[PDB]
């Protein structure tokens, strides 16, 4: 396989024997995040947004023909918003891991950034890893992250032919963020 | 009068009226005037430099603005 | 056969040629005669889509289909229409294979559509010096007042209009009288690489002749200029006494006005080497002039001082050089007893034959006659040295150049049936009387007799002559065999040979083009820049300097000087600084100046091959870069018949154009109206160049009705019947 | 009628050409091979000539030599310094100092001096190749290209006139005026007819991510610009390589304005540079610093002003003497329609005016297809305009 | 391979006929002269015995290194992968073309020789920027606009397609098209049908991905990206949002204002520089005009100035008829009263609504739209 360790011996670099598996870049990003892997089953009274969240993301993975049967275009964003600690993190780790998706958040760290690319000059560098772990999800906390998803939501417009990649954005304050998000 | 040691210069210059025409300038402009007056007589094909090279070159260092103005006095 | 123009007068019109042709394929004439009175009532509209399509099956044939429908295509533009104006320069394709007197009879014909002046004038500008000469006897009629004093006129004065090229419009466009910063472009060598002042050879001073030399033509004249031809004329090198005088022929070229006042400020020295060099470059400085500068009044006073050194040899090449474009008997045989001495001045006896060649094409076996005699007195009791092979037999092939009859291949090499020493010379006339055809018969006997055979040192100069006749067929089946000629050589000859591949078999591409086209362009260096140090690596210098050879300067100095740099310490100036900055300098001559390839007005000759073969045959392959081959190298070929095409010609000479300079055309058969070609985006109206394909038209209802084909003097008329 | 007779007979014979030249050898479609018939040349010899006598001399830089004797002090790239000695094969001469130097595995001496290090982003900025405008196409301006080209190109083709009159030429120019005005067209015509190196520089190159990095790459210039006889350097929109000092408070911009100082040594004082002209070109000069401004650096202080009115005749006459015009047009009244516009400009109506004969059917443009592009150019893409506000250089 | 270019009779000729039996003649005896090499010469097998002498010349081991010079007598100095630089030899079945300062090679075990070159594994950003398929539907769905889908096609499209409309006129096409107004009225939408229709590369960036948070890594980005649009094809840029340059102000940005300003210097430079340019198209949008530099939107860098108004509302009507198109639309509701509901509501708005009142049905498993679905989708959409 491409990226994968091997034995080699030295005195004619013949090769040997395939050593195992070692990583990939995504599961030591995550790894080095440690988001609180959460569950329906931990929910404290948020049945209404269950109800809402699983209209937007659960119904166009699992059944991506439901809508053609309504002929509308399938939804991509969704954003959450409320107070601080109300349960946002684990409400969309949640909703990632009862439908098995590969539940990426990005915070725009450093240590993050050597498992993506040397340089990364944009973010948009994040979806090659994306569009391998294909029915993914991108997360964001609470400006560099509005400048980050207008980045984000205006490749998914389109532009990208990859299906069931999906951004969610969560912070407070709905009023102070960008009116180019409030389109 | 220094830089103008290299130059065949007729007797008809006023260093005098020279140096009093050009005000506000610095070595390097008085410099840039003896330059630019020496090349202004192999314009007209001349050899020797007279008075009015010097003023021609003087108005080339001061980098002014031509805008048909001739409506004064 | 008429049905085909009488239902829609579609494309289907030149199915008629598809319908006469493969009728008696042979026979052609007696279904065209049923055909050329057919035409002649059929449309005069419909004449030119024909015309053309006659011509591409023109372009290449059998040869007695291209005996035949050549002649069958004269009278369409006399009978059915009277365009009358494309007759001198498209059947010079009618002249020599059919009858030499038919084109004289279209000579005639010529003479008889005497109406009036405009079409007349520009017909007979190109019987001068733009495809062939020796015409000036022939307009010396009962009407001597201007339309029979338009002779003198076609012979020097447009001649001189071609030196009022250079002398108002090229001054005006670029041209300083000493351009001479090539040498300064060899600049940054010193710093590339640590330190300079290095390169100290003699040798590199041959080549700095060219510094003065090759950037002064078109009136590059020089005073106190030529200081460094001046001090070397006094210093060393006795063959490069010959090159700074000889040089100077270049420097006035065309000129008959002060030519032979500029060479005796510097003949007067009593010296073998700089006499016979200057008045070597007397024959130059004429060249075309062809009026009274010395028939034997000069050259013939420096051939009879002869006891000695190139006084002997140096006064027959500038003669035959001048007087190439001539017929004249006379002074050929003036020049036939210097073959008919059998003096043993060899070198001398080589260049006789290469000098009496150059006059005559046709006629005068006795030429032939004297030639073979002192042939079999001297090789026949040798086996030596190629100064024999690439002389001797080589005036015999430009005394008979031009025709596919196959009867000069009966009678020259059944006349030197020999041995294979001798017999070197069977492919000699055997194909260059056969330049430009389509003849693949002929190709297969030009490979299938000896194709490698592994011959141990034995003919290996013979099957490189051999492949020297494969360099031409090449130049005109228009673009044909062009292609099908680098597919070939790359792959067959350079890539999986022995010696004729490695050796010689890339002069091929200085004989295809002076053009410029990336495909062989890009595959020549991949041979040089990897020198093959191996062999006897100047076979692959050879290949350095004529790759350069290549005229239209171009991007090419990035190949050059990034060779020049590393043919600084390596590839070493003992033997090639001459060379490169030869190569170097060859490419831009002027700036202008470099129409030397052999296609005119669309694809005729123009020879020109006569002035420039000898010096293709000439580097084979050693020994000539220091003594010998000195006379050949600066001044073999000097056929260049300018430049441009943009002239008005008008009898004032005050218009200047309404011009449009493109990419050459591809129309075939095409919807009505049928455009030409389709790079439009230049456009100008004064004497600027011509360049690589370019077909030039007009607009501004000037209706250019001149002569419509293509041919650089057009008398440019206008007529405005178009409100 | 022999419709597939001549197709097979096409066919097969294409066919054929693949069929044996895989026979001979161009095939195997490679990852970093040669065409076969080629390499040929090192195939017996040039193999165990260039690879078993000839050893591999790694390459190292030379701090000092010493007197009295050899001994070199040397200096490899992350390993230690050596003290080495020549070999027979050169002489003692060219192994100055401070000079890259090849050098054997195993007794460590010195083998070749080698050429220094370009820094290869200098490298790309070396022109190679000219551009085609002419200085018939600069039209309307003739006394400023008489005025620049006196100073470029005059001191190089003949520098006789100025030596026997014993006067020292002009060395520096800038060219300045409003955007679209024709400075950076008449730089290429420069490029176009001149002979020495032209290495260009354009101003937003010399930013970069590092402490002094940007000074340095000043000095690669003017030290391969000084190893040449002549060269033409040109500098492009120099208003981001520096303005003025203005240093406050927190040092904002102190990075740049190190590397419009170090530009300003190597034009003036100590040594100078010899036969070097430079050339700038900018956009607004008010911003620049008094010490740039300063003669000895920029002498010539060329003016690209708008054309008045026969500039604006000329103008069109090169911009539409290669199009199909109407032949009853007079131009003298369209420049009247525009009484303060650009050279950019009035390209951009005469391209605009071919469009609208392409816009219905024709094939010549009228005179009220003219007058149809100067109300859209002139007067409706008046909202932007990019001039007003930069005829006062703010 | 590109054995002769010459097709153009196109008929029964004998002209084709008469060509290609002679290029039959120059291939056989192509063939038959290179056939003698092996039968007088056999010395190899040429297939395998010059390969396998290569094979046993370059070792098994092979390590790669960096070039960074050339001197072209066959040695050059190349740097080994620690940082350790020699002055190797080249070989001959190097094919001594496909060397630039920078391409990656294969050198030899033992004299670290320069054996054959590495074809290049590019590049984690050229595919970041290049659009891989074509997006969407065709300019049908548009809708509306019917005067500037014109001018795109006569800048960008009819330009490509017909070269010889501007050839009969002898002009060269306009150069830079810039589209503006208000958010939401399908500035973005007409770039897809583009990318849609063209048969050029298609290379899109975002403006506010052009700001850097390292000094001088802005103007970088720049010149790489027309670096990668010119050796591609004739292609087309397209550069969205580009005032957010310029208004949103950025902590990441070391350089504060006067490092914008140094990448827009950059950008001036590449669309109008003095370098040949190439056959390159630039589109740009925006909707604050009215907030950049005015020496960008001169003639000679934009040319084409295109303004989207508000969809008038009988363009607003036809909208409605292209996204609830594939919808099984139940027949209670009424689209006129929708149109009037905000008086300038944008195209975007629409596509809002329809969108939203699908989303309504499903909470219920419907499958057809009815009225009330509208009548709480404004309130939803519009109105908070
Ligand atoms: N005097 C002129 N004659 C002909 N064309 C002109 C003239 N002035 C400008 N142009 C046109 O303007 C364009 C070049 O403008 P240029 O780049 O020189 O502007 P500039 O003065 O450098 O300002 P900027 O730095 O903003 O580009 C060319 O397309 C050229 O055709
Ligand atoms: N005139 C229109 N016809 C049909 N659909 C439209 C129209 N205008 C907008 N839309 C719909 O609105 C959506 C978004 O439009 P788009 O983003 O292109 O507008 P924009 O002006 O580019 O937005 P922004 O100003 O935020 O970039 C498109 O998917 C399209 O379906
Ligand atoms: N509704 C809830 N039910 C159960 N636990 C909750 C709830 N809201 C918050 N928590 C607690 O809060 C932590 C998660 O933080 P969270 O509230 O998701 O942050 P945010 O402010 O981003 O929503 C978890 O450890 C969890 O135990
Ligand atoms: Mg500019
Ligand atoms: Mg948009």
């Amino acid at each position: 396989t491409p990226n994968c360790r091997v034995a080699l011996r030295n005195d004619s670099y013949t090769l040997h024997k395939i050593l195992p598996n070692k990583v990939d870049p995504l599961v030591s990003l995550m790894m080095v995040e440690k988001v609180p892997d959460s569950t329906y089953e931990m929910i404290g009274g948020l049945d209404k947004q269950i109800k809402e969240i699983k209209e937007v993301i659960e119904l166009p993975v699992k059944h991506p023909e439901l809508f053609e049967a309504l002929g509308i275009a399938q939804p991509k964003g969704v954003l959450l918003y409320g107070p601080p600690g109300t349960g946002k993190t684990l409400l969309a780790r949640a909703v990632a891991h009862h439908t098995d998706c590969t539940f990426i958040r990005v915070s725009g760290s450093e240590l993050v950034q050597k498992f993506i690319g040397e340089g990364a000059r944009m973010v948009r560098e994040l979806f090659v890893m994306a569009r391998e772990h294909a029915p993914s999800i991108i997360f964001m906390d609470e400006s560099e992250v509005q400048r980050t998803m207008l980045e984000l939501l205006n490749q998914l417009d389109g532009f990208e032919a990859t299906k069931n990649i999906k951004v969610i954005m969560a912070t407070n304050r709905i009023d102070i963020l960008d009116s180019a998000l409030l389109r | 009068q220094i830089h103008s040691r290299k130059m065949n210069v007729s007797p008809d210059v006023n260093y005098e009226e020279l140096a009093r025409c050009t005000d506000d300038f610095n070595g390097a402009q008085c410099k840039a005037v003896c330059v630019e007056a020496g090349m202004i007589a192999l314009r007209r094909g001349a050899t020797e430099l007279t008075h009015e090279d010097y003023m021609e070159g003087i108005l080339e260092v001061q980098a002014k603005k031509k805008a048909n103005l001739q409506y004064y006095a | 056969a008429k049905e085909w123009q009488e239902l829609d007068d579609a494309e289907k019109v030149q199915r008629e040629p598809l319908l006469t042709l493969v009728k008696e394929i042979v026979p052609y004439n007696m279904a065209h005669n049923a055909e050329h009175e057919a035409c002649d009532l059929l449309m005069e509209i419909e004449q030119v889509d024909m015309l053309e399509k006659d011509i591409d099956e023109n372009a290449y044939a059998k040869v007695c289909l291209y005996l035949t429908s050549c002649v069958n295509y004269v009278p369409e533009p006399e009978n059915s229409a009277l365009l009358r104006c494309a007759l001198g320069v498209f059947r010079k394709f009618s002249r020599f294979p059919e009858a030499l007197r038919l084109a004289l009879m279209l000579n005639d014909m010529e003479l008889v559509e005497d109406i009036f002046t405009s079409c007349k004038d520009v017909v007979v500008q190109k019987q001068m010096a733009f495809m062939l000469g020796r015409h000036g006897v022939f307009l010396e009629l009962s009407e001597d007042v201007e339309e029979y004093e338009d002779l003198t006129e076609i012979m020097s004065n447009v001649q001189l209009n071609s030196n009022f090229l250079a002398l108002a419009r090229e001054l005006d466009i670029m041209e300083p009288k000493v351009p001479d910063d090539i040498y300064k472009t060899h600049l940054e060598n010193n710093r590339f690489g640590g330190s300079g002042s290095q390169v100290d050879s003699a040798r590199m001073n041959l080549a700095s002749s060219f510094v003065n030399g090759f950037v002064n033509a078109a009136f590059g004249q020089d005073k106190l200029l030529t200081d460094d031809g001046n001090k070397w004329l006094y210093k060393n090198k006795d063959h490069g006494m010959l090159s700074a005088a000889a040089s100077l022929g270049m420097i006035l070229l065309w000129d008959v006005d002060g030519g032979l006042t500029q060479i005796d400020k510097y003949l007067y020295s009593s010296e073998d080497y700089i006499k016979s060099g200057a008045l070597l470059a007397c024959g130059i400085v004429n060249s075309g002039v062809r009026n009274e500068c010395d028939p034997a009044l000069a050259l013939l006073s420096d051939y009879v001082l002869h006891n000695s050194n190139t006084m002997r040899l140096g006064s027959i090449f500038g003669l035959g050089l001048a007087y190439a474009g001539s017929n004249r008997e006379d002074v050929l045989t003036l020049l036939l007893p210097v073959m008919g001495d059998s003096k043993s001045s060899m070198e001398v006896a080589g260049v006789t034959a290469l000098a009496c060649g150059m006059i005559a094409v046709g006629s005068c076996n006795g030429d032939v006659t004297s030639t073979i005699l002192q042939t079999i007195m001297e090789k026949s009791e040798t086996e030596l040295k190629d100064t024999y092979a690439r002389w001797l037999p080589l005036g015999l092939g430009l005394n008979h150049l031009g025709k596919g009859e196959a009867i000069e291949a009966i009678l020259a090499a059944l006349e030197v049936v020999s041995e294979p020493f001798r017999s070197f010379a069977n492919t000699l006339v055997d194909v260059c009387a056969y330049a430009g055809s389509g003849n693949v018969l002929k190709v297969q006997q030009l490979l299938h007799i000896c194709s490698e055979h592994f011959d141990s040192k034995e003919k290996e100069e013979d099957k490189d002559k051999k492949e020297k006749k494969d360099k031409d067929k090449k130049e005109a089946p228009a673009d044909m065999g062009a292609h099908q000629g680098v597919a070939v050589l790359g792959i067959a000859l350079i890539a999986m040979g022995e010696e004729i591949g490695a050796e010689m078999a890339l002069r091929t591409f200085g004989h295809l083009l002076r053009y410029g086209e990336p495909t062989l362009r890009r595959a020549v260096p991949l041979a040089l820049a990897l020198i093959s140090v191996s062999n006897p690596r100047l076979n692959i210098l050879d290949t350095l300097s004529k790759f350069s050879h290549d005229a239209d300067p171009e991007v090419s100095y990035n190949s050059i000087f990034a060779m020049g740099m590393v043919g600084s310490g390596t590839n070493n100036a003992r033997l090639a600084a001459m060379l490169r900055q030869l190569a170097q300098y060859h490419a831009k001559d002027p700036n202008n100046l470099f129409m030397v390839r052999l296609a005119q007005g669309l694809t005729h000759l123009g020879k020109g091959t006569l002035t420039l073969c000898p010096y293709h045959s000439d580097r084979q392959l050693m020994s000539q870069v220091a003594v010998a081959g000195l006379l050949t190298v600066l001044v073999s070929f000097l056929d260049v018949r300018n430049i441009i095409l943009g002239k008005s010609h008008y009898v004032l000479y005050g218009l200047v154009a309404a011009m449009q300079p493109r990419m050459l055309v591809t129309f075939d058969e095409e919807l009505r109206p049928l455009p030409v070609s389709v790079r439009v985006g230049q456009a100008v109206d004064v004497v600027g160049q011509a360049g690589k394909p370019k077909t030039i038209t007009g607009f501004q209802t000037h209706t250019t009705p001149v002569l419509l084909a293509h041919g650089e003097r057009a008398e440019l008329a206008t007529e405005e019947f178009l409100p | 009628t022999y419709s597939r007779q001549i197709k097979q007979v096409e066919d097969d014979i294409q066919q054929l050409l693949k069929k044996i030249n895989e026979l001979t050898g161009i095939k195997e479609s490679d990852t970093g091979l040669a065409p076969p018939a080629l390499w040929d040349l090192a195939a017996d010899k040039q193999t165990l000539q260039s690879e078993q006598p000839l050893q591999v001399a790694r390459c190292t830089k030379i701090i000092n030599a010493d007197s009295e004797d050899p001994k070199y002090i040397i200096n490899v790239k992350q390993f230690a310094k050596f003290v080495v000695d020549l070999s027979d094969q050169v002489a003692p001469t060219d192994i100055e100092e401070g000079m890259r130097v090849g050098v054997d595995r195993n007794k460590y001496q010195i083998h070749i001096p080698l050429p220094p290090k370009i820094d290869p982003t200098v490298t790309m900025m070396q022109v190679e190749e000219k551009p085609d405008v002419t200085y018939s196409d600069v039209g309307g301006c003739k006394e400023q290209i008489e005025k620049l080209r006196e100073v470029v190109e005059t001191p190089l083709l003949h520098p006789e006139r100025f030596v026997n009159l014993g006067i020292e030429p002009p060395k520096g120019v800038l060219l300045f005026g409003p955007p679209g005005t024709g400075k950076t067209l008449c730089a290429r015509a420069v490029a176009n007819r001149t002979d020495a190196c032209f290495i260009r520089v354009i101003g937003s190159e010399l930013v970069q991510k590092y402490v002094g990095e940007g000074a340095r790459m000043v000095r690669e210039l003017f030290e391969m610009a000084r190893t040449k006889k002549a060269c033409l350097i040109f500098f492009d929109e120099i208003d981001a390589i520096g303005g003025a000092r203005f240093d406050d408070g927190a040092g904002g911009d102190n990075e740049v304005q190190r590397t419009m100082l170090e530009l300003i040594n190597q034009l003036d004082g100590f040594d100078p540079r010899g036969n070097i002209k430079v050339l700038m070109a900018t956009n607004r000069p008010d911003t620049l610093d008094p010490a740039l401004m300063r003669p000895g650096r920029l002498d010539r202080k060329i003016e690209f002003s708008l054309p008045d009115l026969e500039g604006r005749t000329h103008i069109f006459k090169i911009h539409a003497r290669s199009m199909s015009v109407e032949r009853d047009i007079r131009f003298e009244l369209l420049a009247r329609l525009c009484p303060n516009s650009t050279g950019a400009e009035i390209r951009s109506v005469c391209t605009e005016a071919g469009m609208f004969a392409i816009r219905a059917r024709r094939k010549i443009a009228t005179e009220k297809d003219f007058l149809e592009a100067v109300n859209k150019v002139i007067k409706s893409y008046a909202k932007f305009s990019a001039t007003p506000r930069y005829m006062t250089y703010n | 391979a590109s054995k002769l270019p010459l097709v153009t009779p196109h008929t029964q000729c004998r002209l084709k006929l008469l060509k290609l039996e002679r290029i039959k003649d120059y291939l056989l005896m192509e063939e038959e002269f290179i056939r003698n090499q092996e039968q007088m010469k056999p010395l190899e097998e040429k297939q395998e015995e010059e390969r396998s002498k290569v094979d046993d010349l370059r070792g098994t081991p092979m390590s790669v290194g960096t070039l960074e010079e050339i001197i072209d007598d066959n040695h050059a100095i190349v740097s080994t992968s620690v940082g350790s630089e020699h002055y190797v030899s080249i070989l001959s079945f190097v094919d001594k073309d496909l060397l630039e300062p920078g391409c990656s090679v294969l050198l030899n075990h033992k004299v670290h020789a320069v054996i054959g070159v590495l074809m290049d594994d590019t590049d984690p950003l050229v595919t970041v920027m290049k659009v891989e398929k074509a997006p969407q539907e065709t300019y049908a769905d548009i809708g509306g606009l019917d005067n500037q889908i014109q001018e795109i096609k006569e800048s960008v499209e009819l330009p490509l397609t017909h070269p010889e409309y501007y050839e009969e006129m002898g002009i060269k096409p306009p150069k830079g098209v810039i589209l503006y107004g208000p958010p939401g009225t399908g500035k973005t939408l007409l770039a897809k049908a583009v990318a849609n229709q063209t048969s050029a590369t298609f290379l899109r960036v975002v403006g506010s991905e052009l700001i850097q948070k390292y000094l001088g890594d802005g103007p970088k980005l720049v010149r790489e990206l027309f670096r990668v649009a010119e050796e591609h094809a004739p292609s087309i840029v397209f550069i969205d949002e580009i005032d957010a340059i310029g208004t949103k102000r950025y902590d990441s940005n070391s350089g504060g204002e006067r490092e914008i300003q140094r990448t827009m210097l950059e950008l001036l430079n590449q669309l109008d520089g003095f370098d040949s340019r190439g056959d390159v198209k630039v589109i740009m949008a925006t909707n604050r005009i009215e907030t950049l530099d005015p020496a960008l939107i001169r003639p000679g860098r934009i040319d084409r100035k295109i303004e989207f108004p508000l969809p008038d509302e009988k363009t607003k009507k036809r909208i409605f008829q292209i996204h609830t198109s594939r919808m099984t639309l139940a027949d209670d509701v009424t689209l006129d009263d929708l149109i009037m509901a905000k008086d300038d509501l944008s195209g975007a708005d629409i596509k809002a609504i329809c969108t939203e009142a699908g989303l309504m049905a499903l909470r219920e498993r419907r499958m057809k739209v009815t009225n009330e679905d509208f009548k709480k989708s404004k309130e939803n959409v519009l109105y908070k």
